[PDB]
RNA sequence: ACCAGC
DNA sequence: TTAGCTGGTCATTTTTTTTTTTTT
């Protein structure tokens, strides 16, 4: 709690520094209410007076996704340039202010905030609904546990380190515990290689387990950063178009059809696989000049325990199918550690050994007393996932990856 | 509450449009909404306009949340403020303009705050004495957080406060902001924060904002009245060690006296008309124009001029009032005005020209002036004759009581029964003071003279120390011998 | 305010009661019941006379407000028009604790309520004193808080003796035991209650404890400076109030002074302070000189000295290290002053000087009502309390400050002084005789032990202040 | 429409 | 012809009993 109250304090006298700064370069002025009018100062959390002091500030957008408006985000307030130099360092002000606000917005003065859902041993309770998503993936409310930025957004360290487990004292000895943090690398990426390794003969998945994909996929791609590529790869995969993966580098549709040419080209198995998926769910699909008119043949999909997958849109089927079908084998994962915990004579609860915490799409926030106790954990969690892996017969061969720390900053 | 999204009508789009549980929609694209006097003053009728303040700066949605309205009526301007009740209702109004006509209309009661008819649960509340520092508060918390604001001033605490009682014992801590004092209110929960400036809005347009918000969540303890720790006294002492005023005339006095401090009752008695003003004249003409000491009399036996002419014939070594070709010799001559402008050059010298009315005119002496040495003589007219006199001194005593200013009095005695009188050398006792008791239980130095006018030498005096609380010295401190050709009494040695 | 309200003319209806728990029949048979007007439900009370007829109404709205229709009586009791007669009555506090007394016994014992609730309850149980002679046993049923036990206190002097029985309850009053299903131990409470016992007069037996617990308590302090005191003193204990006086001038301050910081440096007891002949900072730089056996503010090349070589925290520290000494900077707001002192800050001494500004219209009736507020300040507290108080002028003889033995009736300002004072201490010296520093201690009073008297003689110290422990024979 | 997550 | 799956946002002057401490 205190440490999250000094962050508040810390950035609300910030905010109320850049806009004493902000309204003295950008003016006031009249807008039409014997003519009605009113003097009305600059909003910099409305998005229609930035758009309007940009248009007398001589700048030309280029970039028009409304019918009569242009659009304001954080791509097109980097590169824009105006005349008066003062502009050019005050847009980056205007920038900052937006992200304080959101910071705001989120932490303490939110409505579903931080500080307002605080119990009175000084714990968060959450509700985890299991199966919110269509594709069987659970959902975060009231608090969103999942949602709060990442350590590379600004002020992310200062959140994720309010959000420990050394913050809770033992009660036999007053001691604060270890937190283990569990992430599977790979997941989608493995299963896409587990499905349609009956068109490649499964010569796939062997340069998976052939050291980090992620890190060859950057080399081979010259992408600046590892989570660019990332990006980049599970935008190309899952039904992209010519410039939203050209926006990921940032340059035109040339190289954005050139990069999808050279990845296609590599392994002639995407596209046959979504060929046999189209022959399996669709027979006919009329076209429409404004819509689609599809005569469906199979809605749902069996998934890995005979489930019915519900089928929203015809295009986005390989997207229905892989995440739908990634999501079950981490919820059995997360039956099976602690089943074995159990059955190897340890205790479960804030009384005993140790105690579920966070279980986010991909990795697991475990807390426990002492040291020893996470060594268990990290080493119990492969052979659990080696269970999930041989339980329903996969041709590949699952892996994850855990981390050992006092808080959630360091095993994120 | 938040439910769910619908599609749009004005924009057109498919997840722009959101549905509430109170039954209004709103589009994040399109931007579109749906669904005395004693007369209190309408809004539309009186021309209500939601400015922002720009002076000192708060925002229109502010104002818009608060009921602060500014009125166009009659061609001048008006900042009206509305308080409600929990109903949802306007109760009273309060108009100010620049000139801060107060003009409270309507029904304005003792118990009338502002900003409590949105709030009704939470944990912290914030309580302020006026409406801008309010509404700055409101600024720099975005409107979210419970600030409430007294209606009547810091001046009226005890009715205001008082009366609403259940209003602030739903919340868990109550911080107050006031001035940089009310108990009404149950201990163990208020907190009392101080901020470096006057207020808030000083540290609002200052840049000191960050300390406002710093004091609000880190607010200290009640901390009552003066009960004052033995930890607060490191800096206080050490000043106060960074001095006694010499008593010219005799040097017998000062080796047992050790002269006088801050806070010093001295007290002056003798027979009748054994020369008590004479000698305190002497004192008061060697402390002022010798010592640099701004002196303060208040001679109530005679007039202004004739203690003027009293000084100045005393400081030229002569007797003025003895001669009066003497009086007209100084005049013929121009000589006058250098006696004059060599000993009020320095100004140190204020008289006094003739009873609570006297303790307000010993103040502005004293605070307004900048005196260090006052002197009162002849009590007998300023005072049953019991509890006037220790009431009199109970105030002298108060007065003089964390100032530093030495209190010189000059008193009388009362008439003997059996043995000698006092004008035959009698040795006066302790308990002869007239008029009450407890003139010698609040009087830290006391001074007696004695003399035999009708003896062997009708001018030499004694000087007789009756009580002394700094060091415990009293009796017999000397002789001293008086002119009756300059009025200059000196130091003698005479021996018994 | 106009008029009693008709139930034709404002859409009267008897319903039931959810949010309470109270059925239509109970409503029916009483008379309270709902209007119609303004379109807010308006909830009335109606009140009736020994015949019936009806004379006032009680009009509440829905957020908790009080409305009259005119002039409320003084014997306007709710539900005394149904009973005229009986045994065994229950007075309830509000309207809806008859209700539900009603509702759990099915109408069987005369039950009524009252008409002003706990504010006026005395005067309008005084003015119903000849309605209860015609019954036989009186139950009173109040709320379960300070006022509903102020009432049943207060309420229950005008009340005939031997009738008058109090039961307990577990919840606010009995309506939400009604709501939490506490419904038979509430009829163990109407059947056999407690008799009207707790008014304030104990029994013999009961204290068999408590004076177990005063006998295992209440050490007093020792006196520093003379052996002689102690041993017809034997100390100060809790509640005693301890007088000091001498002539004018004569060494009361230095005394109570030596005595505080004897109490203080070697003994760890919290000492409040209340000095109102000198501000704080005189005060202590005297404690700072006379610790280290000097007199401070009487050198001040001393003072010049011992600020330059930095050796004045040396003498900071040792004497304030662990706060045991609480001063005060300078009439009723001084008692809860003390009162704060003691609770808030929790010290056992408390020191006064020189009441006679204190009591600065008669001041006989003001110092007796002052020296009555501070005994009972004393009293269920456990603290010393000295107080320094001064003396009067004698007719004839010598003077008091001459060496004059000093009688117990030489108080000034009244008789009552002694009166409440256990222990009075006289202090006598000669400052124009032959030995100006041998002084003499005379015990006028002493509740406790009885030995009056001259204590012994002590010797002054001109140099260091301390006064010491001498061997003179008068 | 924007922000963050995986 | 389309990267997707979640959450969260702002808005209207009269008379008589008791006590004390100075002075004529
Ligand atoms: C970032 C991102 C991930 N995902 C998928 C990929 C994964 O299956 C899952 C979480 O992705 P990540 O955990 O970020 O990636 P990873 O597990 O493959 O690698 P590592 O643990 O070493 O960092 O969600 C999306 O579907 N869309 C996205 O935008
Ligand atoms: C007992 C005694 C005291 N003194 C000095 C030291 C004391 O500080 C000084 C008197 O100061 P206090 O002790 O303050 O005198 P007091 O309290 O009896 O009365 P009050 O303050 O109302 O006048 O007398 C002696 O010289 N010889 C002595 O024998
Ligand atoms: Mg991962
Ligand atoms: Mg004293
Ligand atoms: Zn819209």
């Amino acid at each position: 709690t205190k440490a999250i109250e000094e962050l508040y304090v810390e950035l609300a006298a910030r905010r109320s520094e850049l806009l004493r700064k902000l309204t003295e370069t950008f003016g006031s002025w009249y807008q039409p209410k014997y003519t009605p009018v009113e003097h009305v100062v600059f909003n910099p959390s409305s998005r229609d007076h930035i758009q309007k002091k940009l248009q007398e500030a001589g700048w030309v957008p280029t970039k028009y996704t409304d019918k009569g408006a242009p659009v304001v985000d954080d791509e097109v307030l980097e590169g824009v340039r105006v005349d008066d130099p003062e502009k050019q360092a005050a847009i980056d002000l205007i920038k900052e202010y937006l992200m304080i606000q959101k910071r705001i917005g989120q932490s303490a003065e939110g409505d579903k905030a931080w500080l307002r859902y605080v119990a009175e041993d000084g714990k968060i309770h959450g509700s985890v609904n299991p199966n919110g998503a269509v594709t069987g993936r659970a959902t975060h409310a009231f608090p969103n546990l999942a949602q709060i930025p990442g350590v590379r957004s600004p002020y992310g360290e200062q959140c994720r380190a309010a959000f420990g487990a050394e913050h809770h004292l033992d009660g036999i000895t007053g001691k604060p515990w270890v937190q283990a943090g569990i992430d599977a690398s790979g997941l989608e990426l493995r299963c896409l290689a587990h499905f349609m390794a009956r068109f490649d003969n499964g010569e796939y998945a062997h340069e998976i387990l052939n050291g980090d994909i992620h890190t060859k996929n950057q080399i081979a791609a010259e992408l600046p950063t590892r989570d660019n590529a990332k990006t980049f790869i599970y935008g190309f995969l899952y039904g992209a178009g010519d410039e939203k993966i050209g926006q990921i580098v940032g340059a035109g549709k040339e190289r954005g059809k050139e990069l999808k040419k050279k990845f296609l080209e590599n392994t002639p198995a995407i596209a046959a696989l979504r060929e046999s998926i189209q022959q399996t769910l669709v027979e006919s699909s009329q076209w429409v000049a404004g819509e689609q008119q599809v005569k469906w043949k199979r809605r749902w999909i069996k998934g890995l325990d005979g489930r019915k997958v519900h089928v929203r849109s015809p295009h986005a089927a390989l997207n229905t199918l892989l995440q739908s079908a990634g999501a079950l084998i981490c919820k059995l994962w997360i039956i099976k550690t602690e089943e074995m915990l159990v059955e190897k004579g340890l205790k479960h609860g804030w009384d005993g050994d140790f105690a579920y915490m966070a279980w986010v799409h991909d990795e697991i926030q475990v807390g426990c007393r002492t040291e020893e106790i996470a060594q268990v954990v990290i080493e119990t969690a492969q052979e659990a996932m080696r269970w999930v892996g041989d339980h329903w017969n996969f041709r590949c061969l699952l892996d994850t990856e855990g981390k050992m720390g006092p808080n959630w900053a360091i095993c994120h | 509450v938040f439910l769910y999204h619908i599609p749009c009508d004005n924009c057109g789009s498919s997840d722009g449009n959101s549905l509430f549980s109170d039954g209004h929609t709103f589009c994040y694209v399109c931007e579109k909404w749906t669904a005395m006097t004693y007369n209190v003053w309408n809004f539309g009728e009186s021309n209500g306009r939601y400015s922002a303040l720009t002076a000192r700066g708060i925002s229109k949605e502010t104002c818009q949340k608060a009921g602060y309205w500014i009125a166009k009526v009659d061609g001048v301007m008006y900042q009206v403020a509305d308080y409600r009740d929990q109903n949802g209702n306007i109760v009273s109004q309060k108009v100010r303009d620049k000139d801060k006509n107060f003009k409270t209309t309507g029904s304005h009661k003792s118990d009338a705050l502002f900003g409590k008819h949105l709030w009704n649960g939470g944990k912290k509340i914030v309580v302020t004495e006026g409406e801008i520092d309010m509404l700055t508060v409101m600024e720099l918390q975005d409107c979210k957080y419970p600030v409430v604001s007294l209606g009547h001033g810091a001046s009226a605490a005890k009715k205001t406060c008082a009366a609403n009682y259940e209003y602030f014992d739903q919340f868990e801590q109550i911080i107050l902001m006031f001035d940089m004092a009310a108990q009404v209110l149950p201990a163990g929960k208020v907190r009392v924060a101080v901020l470096p400036c006057k207020d808030a809005n000083e540290c609002h347009l200052n840049g000191h904002d960050r300390e406002i918000m710093e004091q609000v969540w880190n607010a200290g303890p009640w901390i009552p009245d003066g009960v004052v720790s033995a930890l607060s006294l490191r800096e206080r002492i050490r000043e106060h060690l960074s001095v006694g005023l010499l008593f010219s005339g005799c040097t017998g006095i000062n080796d047992k006296t050790l002269g006088a401090r801050g806070g010093e009752v001295i007290m002056v008695t003798s027979g009748s008309g054994m020369g008590k003003s004479t000698f305190v004249r002497q004192q008061a003409l060697q402390w002022g124009t010798a010592m640099g000491k701004k002196v303060g009399l208040a001679m109530l036996q005679e007039s202004v001029e004739e203690t003027a002419e009293d000084l100045i014939g005393l400081h030229n070594r002569v007797r003025l009032r003895q001669s009066d070709s003497l009086k007209r010799e100084i005049i013929e001559n121009g000589k006058f005005d250098q006696w004059f402008d060599e000993l009020f050059g320095n100004d140190t010298f204020h008289l006094y020209d003739s009873t609570d009315r006297l303790l307000a005119k010993l103040a502005y002496m004293r605070s307004g002036l900048g005196c260090d040495v006052i002197i009162l003589d002849h009590i007998s007219i300023v005072v049953d004759e019991r509890k006037m006199i220790d009431n009199l001194m109970t105030k002298l005593k108060g007065f003089a009581k964390s100032t530093g200013v030495v209190l010189v009095v000059i008193c009388h005695l009362k008439n003997p029964d059996k043995g000698k009188a006092h004008e035959e050398g009698r040795p006066v006792s302790i308990t002869d003071l007239r008029g009450s008791g407890a003139l010698r239980q609040l009087s830290d130095t006391i001074i007696a003279l004695e003399r035999n006018q009708q003896g062997d030498m009708p001018n030499l005096v004694l000087v007789r120390i009756l009580k002394c609380r700094f060091t415990g010295d009293t009796g017999i401190a000397g002789y001293m011998e008086y002119n009756k050709e300059t009025g200059w009494l000196e130091p003698s040695s005479y021996s018994g």
